[PDB]
This record gives structure tokens, C-alpha cells and sequence, in this order.
């Protein structure tokens, strides 16, 4: 599950939809989401 | 115009010879106009 | 008042970049010397006051420092980005001034680098000062270290040659009694850069020194005199700035000066002008140059400054004709805006499909 | 009064108008084929006659003018294999060329090897400036809407329809002035 | 994280250093400066 | 395989072969321009 929320972000915000699709944002995005994924954290009575 | 389309093309054309994006070339003939205005046009034209 | 507002304008300039593109508009007075060549005596006296740390060989200035020489209420020192008035007359205030400066060439310096780009800005006020700016600037040096970056000597030439890029930035070149005048790299590449000399006016300092070494006192008139400098300077004096040696008080050495000046070895010989003494007419001509060239300077920014935005100003729309200014406050906004955008959408998806998803891929 | 009117000139700074739009493309063809016929004329000066003019007599050649062509061909072949190409000329590049010539048997000046490539660079971009002006006069339809995915940019028929409206106003201007000012001034002196 | 950001310009000016966000600082430093030189003009036209 | 060898299948061709039989046939043409040459080679001349 982890890893799927994690690919879906991924693919969110590398979405080269748009024609220019500059990568001056999405090294930003990237470097959030990257930061963001360290920072997660997960609750053992989640796992229980 | 006949007098001064040999200024401009060797003012102008000559040091943005390698030009690519429309705009630069732009900001650069503005910029050299402006320039011509303030430097010796009204002089030139009043000789004219 | 005038020399304030100068003082901010010209620090405002050099906080705007660390490189040299607009703070060489505005004329600068640098006084640049030589290592170990007393100019530090010299600078000491100028402000009537010892604020400068004395080195024993080490080169303690590695940070352009910047004087502005007014008058206050007081005869103390303030820097422009503190609020404690230095005293120049306490010795302990001059410790602490000292001290201070020490530390703040220190935090400009990398650990491991030697010269940094950053500058230092210190505002001196008190009763019988002049109305300029002084830069203060490390001395040319020739030897590379090894223990330090091999590219400082570059790096301190290069820096030299940007000060010296502004047209009207006056140059007080400093000697030394044991040092002539052909042996003084800053004199030398003030002349190769300014032959005409028609800005720069030679000063001679520690006259006493030089006499004192069997020195031939044709040369001192024909220097006096301007006879052998090839530049047209307009004018030259001669001054004694003491010893430099670190147990003479700014009192002593003004006495020992005045003394000098009425009873001299070489007045009495009649070889030397009567107008060239004292430092009276030469400081009011130096001002008046640089209150004029500094009045022309601003009177030409005035029109650049606005034709150099509107150039940027008509580049940026030409490079981004559907897009405006975008600095980093709106960039970032934007961008906090897209992240909660993506958040909420992430969060509107359909359960069903998220179930099917997880259940196809596991 | 003029310096001001002259730096106040700068109202209009697009076409809206199909026929404006093609009467600046008309003023910017008879100007670029001036300069046209100019850099021919230049041209051949330089070097002499050339394709049908040179091979009619078939009889008459000179080693000036056969250097010259060699120059010529061997650049317009650069230009075939690389259409683009850096104004200025690398040591290598000059080195590469001059042995290409003397494979041959052809040794030219450094200085008339740059003159040569200088001419060739004008001529291929009169060319080019062509081929623009020829794409533009149909491609209005794309100006005037300025499509995301643009196939054409045309500025300088702009650039030239702002150049001669600002010239056209300066002109009145000076008209103006004289007729208020110089006219009478003529007058007084003629007086006296 | 956006806290983080946002209470850092240091960390802002390290990562965003493309071409756009360096050209509006240079135009944003650029007219603070000239507003500052208009008022040193003008705050001396007043005096004298 | 070099000349009838090669050319005898008509349709087995190699990159690599190809680029130096290439070289191969600039050498020779060079030697028949050229039959006297230095045997060590100039940085002009691996430029050229
Ligand atoms: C639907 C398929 C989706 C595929 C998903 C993959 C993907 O991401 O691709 C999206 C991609 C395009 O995105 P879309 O939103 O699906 O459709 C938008 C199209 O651009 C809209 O279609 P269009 O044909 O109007 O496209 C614009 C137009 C632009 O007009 C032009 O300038 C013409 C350019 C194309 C000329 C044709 C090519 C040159 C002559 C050779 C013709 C060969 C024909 C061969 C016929 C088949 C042979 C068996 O022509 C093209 O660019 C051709 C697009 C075909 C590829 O889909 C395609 O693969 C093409 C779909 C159109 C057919």
C-alpha cells in the first residue's frame, strides 16, 4: 500500500501533461515529495 | 529612411547576428533605438 | 545629512551583488597600499584615531573595508548594521572597535578560504573629519602560499582591477620611508592605468623615515617638486605619519608632525614651495573633486538606471510575453497553491477504484 | 521639443489590418531586395562574372577569379551539409578549410577566407530572410490569432511597420516645426 | 515542509535558481534601487 | 571481408566494418593525394 501511495504521488506530480511541462517546478515537487516521504510516518495500532 | 537603413542594419543586425528567440531580438533593436534617441537622432534628423 | 544618505546609498549598491556591475558607477575613493608598508600608521591618522588591528606580517585585512568620514555629535564609530557607538578616544573603545572588526573580517572569510568577496561597511563621525569615503583593500602581494589557495594572488589582482574599472574612483596611494617611490607596486600600476594622472594626487608619508636613511634629498624635491612622476598630478605634499611603530599615541604623532612642519631639515634649504604644506588646501580641493565628479556621476544615473529597467523590464516581457513577473514569493505561493490542488484531488478520488488498484496489484 | 516628440513616438506597436499587413510586406521586400541586388553587385565586384555569365565565353578565365569561385562552392557545400553555422570562424575550422584548399592546390589569405565566409553568411541569411518574408505573406492567418503552436513568427514585418510609422511621424514633425519656425527665420534673413 | 521553506529564504534562494526567479530578483533589486536613488534626489532638492 | 569478398554477398553489411573500410578508403585517397607523410600525425591533422 506504501508503495502504491507512493507511485501515485509520484505520478502526480511528474505529470507531463502540458506541452512545456517546465522542470524548474517539478525539481521542487520532486524535492517536496522526496522530503515529505522521509518525514511520513506510520501507527502500529494502524498495523495491529 | 534611405540615408539611415545602412545605421541601423550595421547597428542593429550586426552585433545580434546570432540571435534565436524573437524576443531578445526585440528587447535588443529596442534597445538600441532608445539609445539612438537619447544619443544623436533628433541631431541627425535636424542636419537631415 | 548629504554624506548619510551617500554613505546608505553606496551600501545599498554593494549589497545588491556580490560582483561588480553597478557599484561602479558611483565614484569611490579605495586607498589600496602595500604589505607591511605602514599604511596602517597612515590610515590610523587619517582618522585621527588607532581602529585598525596592527599584524606582525600576517595579513589581517582580508575584506574590503569602507570609511565614511563625517561629523556627529560625537567622535565615535558606527557601523550601519549596529547600534553600539565606538568611541575613538577610550582605549577600551578602540579594543572593542577593534575586536568588532576583527570579527567581522573573520565571519566573512571562509574556514579555508583567505580573501572574501564580502564587504564591510563602518561609518566614523566626530568634529574636524571631512565629508568622503574611504575602501580599504589588501595589499598587492607577489609570492604564492602554499599552505593558502593558490589563486589569491588573482583573486586579490582581479578585485583590484574592478575597483580600479570605476573611471572616477580616486586612489590614495601609501609608501613607506624605507620603500621609494619606484618600489611601490600601487604607484606603479596607478601610473601604467592612468598615465595622464589628471585624478590622482600623490601623497608622501613617514618624510622623516626616508630622511633618516641616507636618502639623497635631490630625489625627495624633484618628488616634492614633480619632477620625476610622469603623471600631471595636481599637486603634491609631503606629511610625517609618524614611526609606525604601536607605542605612539595619535596626540605624539600630531605633535611630533606639527613640530616637524615648523622647523624641517629641507624648508630651511629654500628648495621646497611655500603653498605645498599643510593638508588644508589639498583636502578641500580633494573634496571639491569629489563632491563635483559625484554630482555628474548621480546626474548621469539618474537617466541610465531608468533606461537599464526599462531595458530588463521590456526583455522580460519579450522572453515571457504570457507570463509576468514571477519572483520568489509568488513562485511560491504558486507552487503551495498546486500542492494543495494535487492534495485535494488525491483526496477526491473514488474509494472503488483505489480498492480495485490495490486489489489488481497485490 | 523634437528629442521629446520623437521619445513620446512609440503608440502603435502591432498590424490589425490585412492591408497594412501587406503593404509592410511589400515595403519590407522592395527593401530587402535592394540590399538584394547591393550584396550581388558587391559580389561581383569581388569576384567577376559567375554561372552563365562566366561559361559564355567558356575561353576566358583568370586564377583571382578562380579562387574565388572555389571559395564560393566549397562554402556553399558547408552550408549544404551544415545550413547552421557560427558567424564567427574557430582556428581549427580556418585550419580545416585552408587544407581543403591546398589539397587542391589553392592557397588563400586568412583575411580573404574570413571576407568570403562573411559574404556567404549575408547571402544565406538574405536567403533565409526570404524564405521568411515568402512564408509570412500567407501566414497572417497564424499572426493575427498567435496560435499556442505557432509554425511561424513573424517580427520583423512588425519591426518595419513600427520603423516606418515612427519615421512618418518624425517626418511631420520636422515639417511642423520648420514651417512654424524656419520658414520665418528664412524670411527674416532674406529680409535683411 | 512548507513551513520549513517559507521561514528559510536561504534554503529558497539555494534550490530556486532558474532563469526566471534570478531575472525578477535582478528587476526587483534594480527598481529598489532606483526608488532609493529618487528619494536621495529628491530628499536633496528639499535640503538645498 | 574487403572488396570481391565483401561485395560478394551484396547484402551482409556490419557497422563497425563499414566505418573501417571508410577509413580505409579516406587513407588511400589521402596516400594518392599525398604519397609522402610523416608517419606520427599532427593534432591539425586528427582534427582535419
Ligand atoms: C487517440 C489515441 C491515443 C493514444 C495515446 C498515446 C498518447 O499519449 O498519444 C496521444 C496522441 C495525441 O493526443 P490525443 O489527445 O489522443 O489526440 C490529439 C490529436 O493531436 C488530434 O488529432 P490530429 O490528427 O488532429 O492531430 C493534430 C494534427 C496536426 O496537424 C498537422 O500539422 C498535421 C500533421 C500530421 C500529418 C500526417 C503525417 C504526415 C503524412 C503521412 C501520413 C501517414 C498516414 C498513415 C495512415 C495509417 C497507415 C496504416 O496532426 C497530428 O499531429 C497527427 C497526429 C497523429 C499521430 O494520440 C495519438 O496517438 C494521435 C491521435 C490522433 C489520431
Amino acid at each position: 500500500a506504501w508503495e502504491t501511495l507512493q507511485e501515485e504521488f509520484s505520478r502526480f506530480m511528474t505529470e507531463p501533461k502540458g506541452k512545456e511541462h517546465d522542470d524548474i517546478f517539478d525539481k521542487l515537487k520532486e524535492a517536496v515529495k522526496e522530503e515529505s516521504i522521509k518525514r511520513h510516518k506510520w501507527n502500529d495500532f494502524a498495523e495491529d | 529612411w534611405e540615408r539611415v537603413s545602412t545605421h541601423v542594419i550595421e547597428n542593429i543586425y550586426l552585433p545580434a547576428a546570432q540571435t534565436m528567440n524573437s524576443g531578445t531580438f526585440n528587447t535588443t533593436v529596442d534597445i538600441k533605438l532608445k539609445q539612438w534617441t537619447d544619443k544623436q537622432l533628433p541631431n541627425k534628423a535636424v542636419e537631415v | 545629512s548629504l554624506i548619510d544618505m551617500y554613505s546608505e546609498v553606496l551600501d545599498v549598491l554593494s549589497d545588491y551583488d556580490a560582483s561588480y556591475n553597478t557599484q561602479d558607477h558611483l565614484p569611490r575613493v579605495v586607498v589600496v597600499g602595500d604589505q607591511s608598508a605602514g599604511k596602517t600608521s597612515v590610515l590610523e591618522m587619517i582618522a585621527q584615531a588607532r581602529i585598525f588591528p596592527r599584524g606582525s606580517g600576517e595579513m589581517m585585512t582580508r575584506s574590503p573595508v569602507k570609511v565614511t568620514l563625517s561629523e556627529g555629535p560625537h567622535h565615535v564609530a558606527l557601523f550601519k548594521d549596529s547600534s553600539r557607538e565606538f568611541d575613538l578616544t577610550k582605549e577600551e573603545d578602540l579594543a572593542a572597535l577593534r575586536h568588532e572588526i576583527e570579527l567581522r573580517m573573520r565571519k566573512n572569510v571562509k574556514e579555508g578560504c583567505t580573501v572574501s568577496p564580502e564587504t564591510i561597511s563602518l561609518n566614523v563621525k566626530g568634529p574636524g573629519l571631512q565629508r568622503m569615503v574611504l575602501v580599504d583593500l589588501p595589499g598587492v602581494i607577489n609570492t604564492v602560499t602554499s599552505g593558502m589557495a593558490p589563486d589569491t594572488k588573482e583573486t586579490i589582482f582581479s578585485i583590484s582591477k574592478a575597483y580600479m574599472q570605476n573611471p572616477n574612483a580616486i586612489i590614495l596611494c601609501i609608501q613607506d620611508g624605507s620603500v621609494d617611490a619606484e618600489r611601490s607596486i600601487v604607484t606603479d600600476l596607478v601610473s601604467q592605468m592612468d598615465p595622464h594622472g589628471r585624478r590622482t594626487i600623490f601623497v608622501l608619508t613617514k618624510v622623516d623615515l626616508a630622511e633618516k636613511n641616507v636618502a639623497s634629498p635631490s630625489r625627495i624635491q624633484q618628488i616634492i617638486e614633480g619632477k620625476l612622476f610622469p603623471m600631471k598630478a595636481l599637486g603634491y605634499f609631503a606629511v610625517v605619519t609618524g614611526k609606525g611603530n604601536s607605542s605612539e599615541s595619535i596626540e605624539a604623532i600630531r605633535e611630533y608632525e606639527e613640530e616637524f612642519f615648523q622647523n624641517s631639515k629641507l624648508l630651511k634649504t629654500s628648495m621646497l614651495k611655500a603653498h605645498q604644506v599643510t593638508t588644508r588646501n589639498l583636502s578641500l580641493a580633494v573634496s571639491d573633486c569629489f563632491w563635483k565628479m559625484v554630482r555628474e556621476s548621480v546626474e548621469q544615473q539618474a537617466d541610465s538606471f531608468k533606461a537599464t529597467r526599462f531595458n530588463l523590464e521590456t526583455e522580460w516581457k519579450n522572453n515571457y510575453p504570457r507570463l509576468r513577473e514571477l519572483d520568489r514569493n509568488e513562485l511560491f505561493e504558486k507552487a503551495k497553491n498546486e500542492i494543495l490542488d494535487e492534495v485535494i484531488s488525491l483526496s477526491q478520488v473514488t474509494p472503488k477504484h483505489w480498492e480495485e488498484i490495490l486489489q489488481q496489484s497485490l | 521639443s523634437l528629442r521629446v516628440i520623437q521619445h513620446n513616438a512609440l503608440e502603435d506597436r502591432s498590424i490589425s489590418d490585412k492591408q497594412q499587413w501587406d503593404a509592410a510586406i511589400y515595403f519590407m521586400e522592395e527593401a530587402l531586395q535592394a540590399r538584394l541586388k547591393d550584396t550581388e553587385n558587391a559580389i561581383e565586384n569581388m569576384v567577376g562574372p559567375d554561372w552563365k555569365k562566366r561559361w559564355l565565353y567558356w575561353k576566358n578565365r583568370t586564377q583571382e577569379q578562380c579562387v574565388h569561385n572555389e571559395t564560393k562552392n566549397e562554402l556553399e557545400k558547408m552550408l549544404k551539409c551544415n545550413e547552421e553555422h557560427p558567424a564567427y570562424l574557430a582556428s581549427d575550422e580556418i585550419t580545416t578549410v585552408r587544407k581543403n584548399l591546398e589539397s587542391r592546390g589553392v592557397e588563400v589569405d586568412p583575411s580573404l577566407i574570413k571576407d568570403t565566409w562573411h559574404q556567404v553568411y549575408r547571402r544565406h541569411f538574405l536567403k533565409t530572410a526570404l524564405n521568411h518574408c515568402n512564408l509570412c505573406r500567407r501566414g497572417f492567418y497564424y499572426y493575427q490569432r498567435h496560435f499556442v503552436d505557432s509554425e511561424l513568427e513573424c517580427n520583423d514585418v512588425v519591426l518595419f511597420w513600427r520603423i516606418q510609422r515612427m519615421l512618418a511621424i518624425t517626418a511631420n514633425t520636422l515639417r511642423q516645426q520648420l514651417t512654424n519656425t524656419e520658414v520665418r527665420r528664412l524670411e527674416k534673413n532674406v529680409k535683411e | 515542509v512548507l513551513e520549513d521553506f517559507a521561514e528559510d529564504g536561504e534554503k529558497k534562494i539555494k534550490l530556486l535558481t532558474g532563469k526566471r526567479v534570478q531575472l525578477a530578483e535582478d528587476l526587483k533589486k534594480v527598481r529598489e534601487i532606483q526608488e532609493k536613488l529618487d528619494a536621495f534626489i529628491e530628499a536633496l532638492h528639499q535640503e538645498k
